[PDB]
């Protein structure tokens, strides 16, 4: 019974799909852990670390895989049309667990299907309660929220907190968070714990209470004035963190160029939705853009910027979604087809595409 | 139906306990009682009372929600424990101060597979000598499921605002 | 009374030695302020931010210094050696207030003297309780202790606070800050703000009661003894995630707190932040102006940390100068006269009206 974790080859990815703890948990369940040397060095996890937990070490994505019964990865594998073929490295008919961006990447879904493999699109985890244990979307987008501030703070001259000094008083920084989600909330929190005067805004006014519960302060034809009340706040804002993301669609515009011009110079904007368009048309994926005196930071794969902490999490998100099925003693897997998660996850099993949305 | 108490009753119950396990939930966050809470925690600790906070992975409305506030209230990371380290204790603690928390304590999610939280782990609070709930009404939480614990021979309710109540208990103890 | 602040020309200086709030006060004292185009454009201080306070804008430094009696700057002027000779712009016999870096830069002291330029080396304000509102060192090495933590977290691959999550519990970073000075004290503050677990150490034990008061813990003994102590420090540096070093000594080289020995004994991914880097750093691998990776650890040693907080520091550098020059300003004759009996004008002045009035290496 082999479970194998390769190494992230997608550009910019530094997270691994495993942890020393997770190893023992798998090892205990009658599994053989295999990971290609230095597959987690980018996540501060070394070969030694694994091998002590009980993991054996491979030398190639290939020599790691061969007869891999179930595979663990953070980012969907690479088709050959991308210059490297990892799918074709997965023993035909194995179990693939990772975030496949499923709904968007048909090309890759079929490559797996052709190798007759069961792919479990983790980014489709059922929005239930038992499932929160195995949600990769919120465990990663959480740290992202933290990072947004750490990165926003870094690119900011002025200090965040209000400091008492013989030279007078240093006022605090005014942060403004768009979209109050797992990501957003963490932003608000850390931002405030840092000393900023945090203030959020979301279209779901059901959040005003969550924001307020974090010491935050919510902002309040309807948008004729709402989208305006924001102006009054944005004009006195130092950090503008945007995290609005509505899937399969380009992120909605929260900060238009027209607005960045009306802002105070020296200010910075973190556009975590940079990849899906960006809540700000000026944000360019990858680097920092400067215009109208404003720095518009739009990094990529933000969780990777927390790659060390985000990894042991992304591992559990898996280990969890998995163990219910490692049958009691028979020592095999058993994906309960009716089990809410599985029948929400799996996009294609031993043969062809099974998920509804794809048909 | 359910037993209900007053800030005077909690004071006594806790000023005389040995071990106590504070279970913080979204309620405390919404009320911002991290300070009344820690304040109290001290009074207890001054009486030789044992205190430790139990944090349910999803207590609150965001990962680590109870944490920031508890830190912000200046609460010792060695008094804060997580579900898998704490549960083994309740059954050895005289009191289970549950302030602003519900779903994270519901035993339904270990029982009837129909319930919207079934499958989720919970903090075995119903193992502590006596259990106290410090919420406002008898309403439920996010899962909107009724909590079977409110009606047990070791459960007293302490209706009020997470903060306003803890303040009145600290007050009473002093 | 012509006061003039020019734009900093040394590379990597974004700070300006003026604020609008101050120009507003200086004119008050009966001065005429002059700044050269976007001198603090790097401190987010806009020119029309200053024209509004009352200061006049000059197209060039050379012009914004020509007729100035007192001259406010952040860093020591450029000599004709170095490249462009700034000294020659200050009116012969005039006042210069700035961080001269005099105790280790005669070339600037000499080249100034010859102009009959009286220069006060602000980094030499005496450590007296009443001088505090005029000490640039502190009102900078403070923002520095802040930034230390920020750049420390930015290069760190984990998250600082403890978070109990559905995917497991993410543990806190564990900072270690050697040197509980102005910066070390803020390093601790900022560190706990982010939910980290702070460890600190210092020679001057008057520090301890301060570390504990912000929330951290002092690395102590269990009860020659010199190393029974230094040993424990390692017992904690193996657990540490970020090491902030700020240990200095007035005069010359920066002490060594982290020997490459110990770096080798640290956790992979650890990050060290050497603030004393421009004095050799409390850690030898701290190559200045660059992160350096060795033994799987990031040795972050940026230069001129205060500039990294331009917008905030500047206003404070300009409020320090003000708190030092305000006394020596007669109110009604709107004229200035530097005291002499004032301990302040004493231990700060490095050269006046042609000679080196300072007892440093010329007394
Ligand atoms: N933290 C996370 O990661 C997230 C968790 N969730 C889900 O949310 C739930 C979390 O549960 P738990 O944290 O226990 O929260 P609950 O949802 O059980 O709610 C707790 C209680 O707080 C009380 N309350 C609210 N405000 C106040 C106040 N000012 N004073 C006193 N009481 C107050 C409520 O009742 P009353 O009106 O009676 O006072 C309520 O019953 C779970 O179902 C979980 O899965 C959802 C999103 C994110
Ligand atoms: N089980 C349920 O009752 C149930 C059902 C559906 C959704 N949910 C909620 O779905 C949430 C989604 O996650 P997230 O915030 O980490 O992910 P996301 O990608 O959905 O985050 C985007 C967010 O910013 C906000 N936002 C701002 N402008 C927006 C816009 N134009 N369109 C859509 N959203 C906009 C939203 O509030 C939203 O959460 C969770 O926090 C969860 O509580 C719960
Ligand atoms: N002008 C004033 O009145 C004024 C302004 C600010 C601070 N202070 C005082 O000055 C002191 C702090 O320093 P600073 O920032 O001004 O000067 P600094 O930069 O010299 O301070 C940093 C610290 O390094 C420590 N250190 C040096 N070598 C060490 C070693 N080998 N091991 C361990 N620690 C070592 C010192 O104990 C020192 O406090 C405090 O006692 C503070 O109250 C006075
Ligand atoms: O202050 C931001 C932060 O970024 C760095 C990166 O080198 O500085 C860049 O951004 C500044 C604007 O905030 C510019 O003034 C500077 O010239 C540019 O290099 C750091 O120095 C700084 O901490
Ligand atoms: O976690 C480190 C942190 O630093 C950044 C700064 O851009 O990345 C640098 O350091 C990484 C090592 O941890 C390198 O892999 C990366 O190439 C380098 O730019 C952040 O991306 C990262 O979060
Ligand atoms: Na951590």
């Amino acid at each position: 019974m082999k479970i194998a974790i390769p190494k992230e080859r997608r550009p910019g990815e530094d997270r691994v799909a495993i942890s020393p703890e997770v190893v023992k948990k798998l090892v205990g369940l009658g599994f053989e852990v295999i990971v290609e040397q230095g597959a987690g060095v980018g996540a501060s996890i070394t070969d030694d670390a694994l091998t002590a937990a009980g993991a054996t070490i491979a030398s190639t994505a290939a020599q790691a895989l061969s007869q891999a019964d179930v595979v663990w990865k953070v980012q969907r594998p690479m088709t050959a049309e991308e210059g490297t073929d990892e799918v074709a490295l997965i023993k035909e008919g194995a179990v693939l667990m990772c975030h496949l961006g499923a709904l968007t990447n048909r090309p890759v879904v079929e490559a797996l299907t052709k190798r007759k493999i069961t792919a479990y699109a983790m980014e489709l985890m059922p929005r239930i309660s038992r499932a929160q244990s195995m949600d990769i979307l919120s465990s990663q987008s959480n740290l992202a929220g933290y990072r947004a501030v750490i990165d926003g703070a870094y690119e900011f001259a002025r200090a965040f907190p209000m400091m008492m000094t013989a030279a007078g008083t240093v006022p605090p920084a005014r942060v403004l968070v768009f979209g109050v989600g797992v990501a957003g909330l963490q932003a608000i929190a850390t931002a405030k714990r840092l000393g900023a005067v945090v203030m959020a805004t979301d279209v779901r006014a059901a959040t005003k209470e969550q924001v307020e519960s974090l010491g935050g302060k919510f902002i309040t034809e309807f948008r004729k004035k709402q989208a305006e009340a924001v102006l009054k706040e944005l004009v006195k804002t130092d950090i503008a963190i945007t995290t609005a993301l509505i899937p399969g669609k380009p992120a909605p515009v929260l900060i238009t160029e027209e607005m960045v011009t009306k802002m105070k110079p020296g200010s910075v904007i973190i556009d975590l939705a940079v990849e899906a368009g960006g809540n700000c048309p000026l944000s360019e994926p990858g680097k920092i853009v400067v215009k109208h005196g404003v720095k518009i930071v739009g990094h990529t794969n933000v969780p990777s910027r927390v790659a060390a902490d985000a990894s042991p999490l992304f591992a559990k998100n898996l280990l969890n979604f998995l163990t219910p099925h490692v049958d009691k003693d028979t020592k095999t897997l058993v994906m309960k087809l009716e089990d809410e998660t599985v029948s929400g996850t799996c996009v294609t099993r031993d043969g062809a595409i099974v998920h509804p949305a794809l048909t | 139906r359910h037993m209900a108490g007053s800030a005077e009753d909690a004071a006594f119950i806790m000023k005389n306990a040995s071990k106590v396990i504070i279970v913080p939930g979204y309620g405390m966050a919404v009320a911002q009682a991290q300070h009344a809470l820690r304040e109290m925690a001290d009074v207890l600790k001054k009486e030789g009372v044992e205190v430790s906070y139990a944090i349910h992975p999803v207590a609150g409305r965001m990962p680590g929600h109870m944490n920031v506030l508890l830190a912000e209230a200046n609460v010792p990371y060695d008094e804060v424990f997580e579900l898998e380290e704490i549960n083994s204790s309740f059954q050895t603690a005289d009191v289970a101060f549950v302030i602003g928390a519900n779903d994270v304590t519901n035993p339904a999610a270990k029982t009837d597979p129909s319930s919207p939280i079934y499958g989720m782990p919970i903090l075995d609070v119903e193992k502590a000598g006596t259990v106290l709930f410090i919420k406002r009404s008898m309403a439920s939480g996010y899962a909107g499921v009724e909590n079977e614990l409110f009606f047990r021979n070791n459960t007293m309710m302490l209706f009020g605002d997470a903060k306003k109540m803890t303040e009145q208990i600290v007050q009473a103890m002093n």
